[PDB]
Order: structure tokens, then C-alpha cells, then sequence
């Protein structure tokens, strides 16, 4: 009914859009291996009611022209994919990457899923899958049943101390997969990501070697939020929430009188 | 308001899994808890896919780390311990042996019958081996009898070595092996589902349970005189108190923010 | 560089990677003139005050130099036409756009 | 393509509150810009009675 | 008057209900052997004025249609069933049901109610009835007057010390009953439940076997509320209740203005 | 499953059992369909996310 | 599309499917030229700004 | 915080690494432990490091010093 | 059509037509809402609603 009312509603919905994406990530201050994220806002086309240069007579052109906007809206949610610090443990199945490169796992479908979730734990069968679901971890790796110890090594090397048998005996080996754009993973939950088309091709490899990092044993990754950060982002974004409600009670009373009155 | 009531139980979860191990500083062969959570992320066809505000945190599992705990020394021949992997078998029903539990405490005694029994008046399970033969003749787990009268000669000391076997001299001299303590193994330790009494018991995720005996194979050796307190840190448990109570503060705060949005429309 | 084939000026600075690495906006993710690569064989990125982008290569004790940012100013901003998603396109009033390196001039 | 279960998970109502109130607004508005129509035309015929 | 007005009778009706289930849920935070309180919520009957998946011609369907909600309603006030954590106390007569099972006592007029608070004591009598009403516990377990202590037994038997005289006297077993639907039991309040349809048949045997609790002497069952959870629950009600409200006032407002112009 | 024969789609999830142990809404206590009939010798009930029970 | 088979011009982009899964108005159901059919697989529809769908 | 809660595991290591050669100042034939750390500065594409501080203290190893002791 | 609980899809009762003339007028009203074809309103031209 009036143009203030439609910016404002866009005004709004991005600031809720922010404050779900700040609340989100409170939620997730405990995750291992979460990657916060941050709202991008963009204004939205400008009505064009006088063109700006346009010819106002001859050898005159109008420096400045009327173009009303029409609001804001987050344009997307980009995933701030900066390493995490590291949390010491006693359990032998839980790792880290130490810079780029996630770990695979099975997914029920069959796909492939990327996680930088490192606790790990074994089935009945001795497979090692994640603490979470259970979905195996790509390639397999299997612990024999007579092992009595079990290390990582940095280029993810999987071996297993055996009663009776001097030198470890490998087991399996650990890949882990970059990408040349993370942040255009797809989230499907339990802190796995999907690649997209902007994320780019999976690109494999031995871990170490060629850009990808290092798999420590004994560790794990924290999630990257800084609570501090997230705890004055949601003032700041509360505040502007307020400034667009005001427009609205303004429009709403501006209605109201000329209904009054006229 | 859900993503932020998603965080406090989250957080809450963490309180109460910390304060049971906190709860648990003195039971014998305690095994501490570790709250796992993960990422809620849920679209439809009909939902924009460049703008994904997450779900919440949900909570994923509340491990059951199964590292070893410091030994205390009773000097007590009935106080046992299993040093390395491996589980006491107990059952609750002497008749029948088949249905038993996994304990790691070795607080056990002799009841009027002279049967080897835990706290819980349940009877403790091992080889039946001859006094004159050698290794576990019979695979199939027994309740452990150390009998009064033995030859005749009564019982004076009972003693078990690194092999678990129990052995008793009685008034005659007469040294005779009365059986040995079974241990227990699963692939997964984590798999177990969690009894009463610091028991477990095995599922279908901890495999199938492996019999052997102590200081044979993958298993670890059984000390007499010794038990196991909980395997947690107070330092770390008391730490991460700290760090529960902060998050769900922080949550609360979103918690709170997002009412006083909904309480300034309704003043338009 | 916009779809249709001219070059839209912003004051955003959000940017990021497509598949191919290129840096484009965080936003719908146009590329960025002139193009910018960042090649998988880089492990930080640099980018200086006169706009020399340049990324550090593993096994390399040498900045490897892959772009030059230059960017656009205008005798009158205010001119722009403002197009939405934090862009402007030159107008008649706006005057020429004058490039160069950002810093001199 | 069909979605996965979710045990001990609930999917809760996906009203947006801030949404409901702002159209409650703007459908009240209207409501009343179209009853100054029928009131001026009320007036109008009323006016017509009186007159021719 | 006014179709929003009934819908909105019915959201400020349904939330009521929900925070008076709130309220007693906090009432009974110290009450043994109680089992929280969640309302369930449903929408009421929606009016076809236009049927979604008509015929608007031929080789065209409406897609959707125009059909209006009447509103919402508590349709169920369902209990949970989840036990609750173990309080250790002093006295020789409290017990608990450590897993599946009811206490039973005998009602005044003559049928058999069902409970889950263990705080039992003696009657002049000397017959183990409840510490509140008194109901008789059902088999009667009557305690001699030579008796020392009592003991309960994890099965249920209880049992007597009588001096001078070795080993337990024998003076009774407790029975517990089980349900397959504890949800569907009538609360008829102090601490009792009678069954209903829904319950299903009352399952008797004796404690710790054929999938019975066990009974635990000098243990109390504390109630499994949450507060925290609760004092939410609250603040989401409360908030759902004032959105209704509004839509009361702003057709309230609707019909003054329209008295006043039509 | 309706009265009338019928089936009825929900998104409402909160389910739980009736006097026969067939898991059933929390509401009108409709059956969900397929039958889910949870034995009486049962201490867990665990759903997958293929919807095994 | 009308239902006599000319093609009317609309600035209403309230959209919807029918059953068949064609893109079609929000009020009467005309289908949108040209056809838009969103298979039965897909999880998430993107609609491009140069109308690639 | 994550970077104090690691000094305090560093430390807390070191105080453990004592107790036990204390604790073992008779046995016979044993060897003392010297617990050795390490940092930690991990660092991405996406985070320019010249501003960015360190991730805490790491555990190395702990050592199993092998020098002679003295003879009774 | 009309809609029948326990069957899926509307079920087709019949189809309506409606006539134009070329003269509307040169109808004779009869009163009760209800017209008559003569000689000047034109022939009845019967079809399917929004065609021709």
C-alpha cells in the first residue's frame, strides 16, 4: 500500500534472515569441526524515476537522477571455512586436519559426504565409521580383531600393533579430499557437506602431499565461532531490526491519519 | 526461537553428562561420558538453497570413553583388576550363567556357599580347569566355587597369578588351581549399552562377545589386590563446567533477543 | 563483468571463488575485472595496498604474482545508476571512467 | 529424492510471525480504505436524494 | 462476527490449556513419582470454498485452492513416561521401581489404583498402607510386632528381622504392574492411575522379572520435570497467546471502524 | 490410517503407542501406516533414517 | 496459456506445480510458456536471473 | 579460550610426567620422563596471517631419558 | 465436478452452455429474469463457454 512499508518488510526479513544465521552459530559453539557463517546483504534494484545523465536540455545532462530503492535482502550465507583450534584427547580414533582437505565418509544413499568432523569410532565389524551415524569412512578401514594398539600416522597411514609380531602391520590408508572453493559446499546436516556446481571437482590424495594436510591422531577440531563476535553481531543486528519496525509504526500511523481525515 | 532452545539443551546436555562424571569420581571402574554434537541443516524443494540458516545443534551421542583408570592398591586378595582390555564376566543367577554382564570393578567375595560374588551378590564367571591338567579344559563360563574343604585340608590363602588362575592351599599343603577368571572382549567398546552398577552389557553395534582368558592374545593381564577408579580428570571435568555454563548463556541471550523481536511488533 | 557483457562498478569488497577459482563476488558471483586465478598450488594469498595480487606456492621461496587489481574512479559517483546488488553502471552525467592502479593518481 | 526420518526430532511450524503481523497491518489498512469508498458513495447518493 | 475473531478464540483458548500444563508441570516439581505434561497441538476443520484440485476446464486443474483454517486446539494433554533420577533417603519403608512397573493399592471403594511414588509407611494395624490417604498396598504386607528391621528384597519379598532368631522372616511379596501404554492411565490424582482402554490390560507379576522394575528400598523417585525446559515452554506460549490477541484488537478495531463509516 | 478406510498424510511427527502396542498419533490415536506393533519384550525402540524400526 | 489457446501476459510470478509437475499460475492454473516440468528426483528448483530454470 | 585450555593441558602434562618420577625415586632399574611440547600455527588460504596468533602449546613427546643411574 | 470423499480426482457431473444472440435486445423479456428468442434477436448460437 505504500513503498516505505514493502522496504521496510525487506528490512526486516534480513535482519531475521541475520540474527537465525548469528543464533545458528551460538547453537553450534560446542560442534567439532563447524564452520561458522555470515550473512551477505545486497541492496535490491532502484525504480528508476529520473535517469541519471539524462539529458535535462541541451549541453546539461541531470548530475544526480530520482532512483528509489527497494530494500535489502541477504543474498547468500557464506561459510567462513578457517581452521579451527585444536582440542588434546586421550582416544586413539579421533583426528584432525591439520589445513585444507575433509574427510569421506559413506553416506546411506551411496554418495560421498565430506565432513571435517574427526570422532571416529568402529562398528561390530571393526569398520571405522563416524561417533555420529555410522557411516563408514572412505576407503575402509578395517581393525583386526588381534590388535592391541592403533596409530595414525601424518600421511594417514593406518597400522595396528599385533601380540606377536614386531613392526606395525598396515592396515589401510586415509585420503582426504580439497576443494578449490569450500564455501560453496553444500550443508546436509550432521556435519557432512555435499560439493555443488561452484564448489568445483573432488580432488583426492594422500594426506601431506600436494597442498592437503596433515591427519593428526589424538585431536580434534574445534568450531571456529567466536562468541564474542556473535554476541555483539546480534546488538548490532537487533538495533537495525528496530530502526525498520519504527518505519513501518511510522507508515502504519501516516495510514492511519489520512484514513482519520481525509 | 527453536535454533536457540536447540543450543541451551544442547548446553544442558553437556551439564549433565559432566556432572554425572563429576557424580562418579569415586565408584570403582567408572568409565566417563563425552557429549558429541552436530549440525542441523534442513531444506525442501520449496526452499531457497543460497540462503541456509541452519537448524539448530542436535545432539549426536553421548560417547562412553573407555580409557584406563589410575589403580588402587587394597591389599586385598579379593580386590581385582584387569590391566589393559578385557571385562569380568558376572552373572546374576548362578544356575544359569548364560545371562551375564561386563563389570571392569573387582570388589568381590566369598558368600556362604563359597562362591566368588560381587557387591551386588552376583556370581563372578571363569574356566573350569582340572587340578592336574593345564590350560582351560571346558570354553564354557562358570561360576567360580573355592571350596571350604579341599583333599581332608580347609582353605588357608587364595592367590591369583598374571593367568587369572585361582588357587588355593589348604591345611594338607595341597596347592590345586580351582579354575581361572574369564575375560570378555568386544570390537566395539563404544557399542556397549549401559546397565546399572558400572555393568554393560553387549549389543548389536559392540559385536559379539570375544572369551579368553588373561594375558592371552589381544587381553590384558589381572592384578590382585588392586582396583580401578573412575577414569576421569576433575581438573577437565570441572574446566569444562566452565565452558557448559557459558554457551548456554549465550544461548539464553539469542533466546532473549529473539522474544524482544516478537515483543516489538506487537506494539505497532 | 556482468552478464550481459559490461563491466558494473561496486564498492563491496565481499568476494570469494568459483569452481574454477576465479575471485568473484560473494554475492550472485560475477568475476572480477580483470580476472583473478588463484592456481591449486597456492597456500595463502596476498593481496597488496597497489593491488598486486599474489599467492604463496608450497615447496617455493617466492611470492608467485597472478593478477593486478585496477580499480575505476569517477568525477562524480553520485551519477551512477544505481542497479542493485551493490553495483553501478556509468551514466552520462558520471563522466569517463579513469582507470589505474589503485594508488597513484 | 523423499526426505529422511528423523527420530526424536520434531519439525515445528514454519509461520513466520513477523510476516503475519505486518500483513495484518496492511489487510486492516485496506480494509478500511475500501469503507471510505462505500461511506463517500453513501454520502454521494445521499447527497443526489436530497438534491435532484 | 467475524471469522477471525472464532480462530483466534481458539488460538488464545489452545494456548491456555498448553500454559495451564506448563503451570502444573512446575506445581508438581517436588511431588514423587510424577510424570510431566506436554499439550499436543492440531488444526481444527478447514471450509472448502474452493476445492484445491478442481476442474477450472478441461486439461486445467486448480493447482490450489482457497480454503480457510478455523483454527487450533489442544487435542491431547500426553504423559511422559520417562523415569525420573533416584533420590537415596534413610527410611526403611520408601521403595522405588528402578524400570518398568506400578505400585498397587487398594482403593476405598474397592478397585485397585496403580502408582508410581514409593513413599509408604504403617497403620495402626501394622499393614503396609501409603504415607498420604493411606491405601492399603495391594497384596497386604503386614509387619509383626517382634519385628526389628525390615528389609525389602530386589524381588519384591519383603522380609522381617525377628531377634534372637537367625535368617529373614518372610511376611509378604509386592506385585507391580506393568502397562503397555502408561499414557493412556486416568490420573485420578494422589499419585494414582487407573487404567483406561487406551492403558490396556493390567500386567501383574512379581518385581525384577518378565521385564518388571525392581524394587529399591530407602530410594525415592524425584519427578522428571524440567524446569528449564518448562519456564520456556512458557515464554513461547505466552508469546503465541498475544499474537492472538492482536488479531482480536485489530478486528475489534475493524468493526468500530465500520459501525462508524458503513 | 482414517476411519473411513483411507489414508491420511501428515507432517505432524509425534506419535506413540496404544493399548496393542501399534504406534499410533498423539492425537486421535489413528494407526500409522505401514503397521509398526512394538513387542511387550522390548526396552529400546530405535528408528533409522531409511525409516527401519 | 489459456484454456481457449492463446497466450495472456501476466506480471503476477505467484507460481506453483500441478500435478503433473508443470509450472503453472497460483490462481486458475494456467501453465506458464513455456513448460517448466520439475521432475519428481529433484530436492531444490533454481531459477536463474536469465530465466535458465 | 581454547588456546588457555591448551596451556593448561601442557602443563597439567608436565605435572603428571613429575609425579610419576617421584613416585618411581626407588624401584629399580627406572627411567626418568622428560614431557617436551611444541606449538601450534595452523593457518588457511582465507586468513591472512600477518593478524592472525598462535593455536596454544602441543604435546611432542614424552621422553624416556635412558642416562645411567646410580649403582647401591 | 464435484468432490467425493474416499476417491481421489473430482469426478465430471455434466457441462454447461450458454447462447449468444447478435441482437441482445430484440429479445422479449418475459419477466422472472427470463428472456425469449424472436425473429430480430438472431439465431441461437450454442458452445463451450469462452470460445468463439
Amino acid at each position: 500500500m505504500h513503498p516505505a512499508l514493502w522496504v521496510s518488510k525487506t528490512g526486516l526479513d534480513a535482519q531475521q534472515t541475520n540474527i537465525a544465521t548469528i543464533s545458528n552459530n551460538l547453537a553450534n559453539a560446542s560442534t567439532v569441526g563447524y564452520k561458522k557463517s555470515r550473512a551477505v546483504f545486497e541492496d535490491l534494484f532502484y525504480q528508476n524515476i529520473n535517469q541519471p545523465g539524462g539529458q535535462s536540455s541541451q549541453n546539461t545532462e541531470l548530475p544526480s537522477g530520482l532512483m528509489l530503492g527497494a530494500g535489502s535482502k541477504v543474498v547468500a550465507t557464506q561459510k567462513v571455512h578457517t581452521h579451527g583450534n585444536a582440542q588434546t584427547t586421550t582416544n586413539a580414533l579421533d583426528m584432525m586436519v591439520e589445513g585444507d582437505g575433509f574427510f569421506q565418509v559413506t553416506l546411506p544413499d551411496g554418495n560421498i559426504g565430506y565432513t571435517r568432523n574427526g570422532q571416529f569410532t568402529l562398528n561390530g565389524e571393526g569398520t571405522l565409521v563416524t561417533s555420529g551415524s555410522g557411516y563408514p569412512v572412505e576407503p575402509e578401514i578395517v581393525i583386526p580383531e588381534d590388535a592391541i594398539s592403533i596409530t595414525v600416522g601424518t600421511d594417514g597411514e593406518v597400522s595396528v600393533r599385533v601380540r606377536g609380531q614386531q613392526d606395525n602391520q598396515v592396515v589401510g590408508q586415509l585420503t582426504i579430499t580439497d576443494f578449490v572453493n569450500p564455501g560453496g559446499l553444500e550443508p546436509i546436516g550432521q556435519n557432512l557437506y555435499l560439493p555443488t556446481g561452484a564448489s568445483g571437482d573432488p580432488q583426492e590424495g594422500v594426506p601431506g602431499l600436494d597442498g592437503l594436510g596433515e591427519i593428526r591422531q589424538s585431536m580434534l577440531e574445534a568450531s571456529n565461532v567466536n562468541v564474542t563476535e556473535e554476541l555483539v553481531n546480534m546488538i548490532e543486528a537487533q538495533r537495525v531490526y528496530e530502526m525498520n519496525s519504527k518505519v513501518i509504526s511510522s507508515v502504519d500511523k501516516m495510514m492511519s491519519f489520512v484514513n482519520q481525515q481525509l | 526461537s527453536y535454533v536457540s532452545l536447540s543450543g541451551l539443551s544442547a548446553a544442558q546436555l553437556d551439564l549433565n553428562t559432566t556432572s554425572n562424571n563429576i557424580a562418579n569420581a569415586n565408584t570403582y571402574g567408572f568409565k566417563e561420558s563425552r557429549a558429541e554434537f552436530a549440525d542441523v541443516y534442513s531444506n525442501s524443494l520449496f526452499t531457497n538453497a543460497k540462503t541456509t540458516p541452519g537448524g539448530g545443534a542436535q545432539a549426536s551421542q553421548v560417547a562412553q570413553q573407555f580409557h584406563e583408570g589410575s589403580s588402587i592398591y587394597t591389599n586385598n586378595p579379593m580386590d581385582l583388576r584387569v590391566s589393559g582390555t578385557g571385562f569380568f564376566a558376572v552373572a546374576k543367577e548362578r544356575l544359569t550363567p548364560q545371562q551375564n554382564e561386563l563389570t571392569r570393578n573387582g570388589a568381590f567375595h566369598l558368600n556362604k556357599e563359597n562362591y566368588m560374588v560381587t557387591a551386588n551378590d552376583e556370581f563372578l564367571l571363569g574356566y573350569q580347569v582340572d587340578p592336574s591338567s593345564g590350560e582351560v579344559s571346558s570354553y564354557e563360563p562358570q561360576p567360580i566355587n573355592i571350596p571350604a574343604e579341599f583333599g581332608t585340608g580347609f582353605l588357608t590363602k587364595v592367590d591369583f597369578d598374571e593367568n587369572g588362575s585361582v588357587m588355593g592351599t589348604y591345611s594338607n599343603g595341597e596347592n590345586v588351581t580351582l579354575g581361572r577368571v574369564a575375560l570378555v572382549r568386544v570390537p566395539n567398546e563404544q557399542g556397549l549399552d549401559k546397565k546399572g552398577g558400572t555393568q554393560w552389557d553387549s549389543t548389536q553395534f559392540s559385536g559379539d562377545k570375544i572369551w579368553g582368558e588373561s594375558n592371552k592374545g589381544s587381553f590384558g593381564t589381572i592384578n590382585n589386590g588392586m582396583l580401578e577408579q573412575s577414569n576421569i580428570d576433575m581438573t577437565q571435568e570441572l574446566v569444562d563446567l566452565i565452558s557448559a555454563q557459558r554457551n548456554f548463556q549465550a544461548n539464553s541471550r539469542s533466546l532473549e533477543v529473539h522474544n524482544q523481536l516478537q515483543q516489538n511488533i506487537l506494539q505497532i
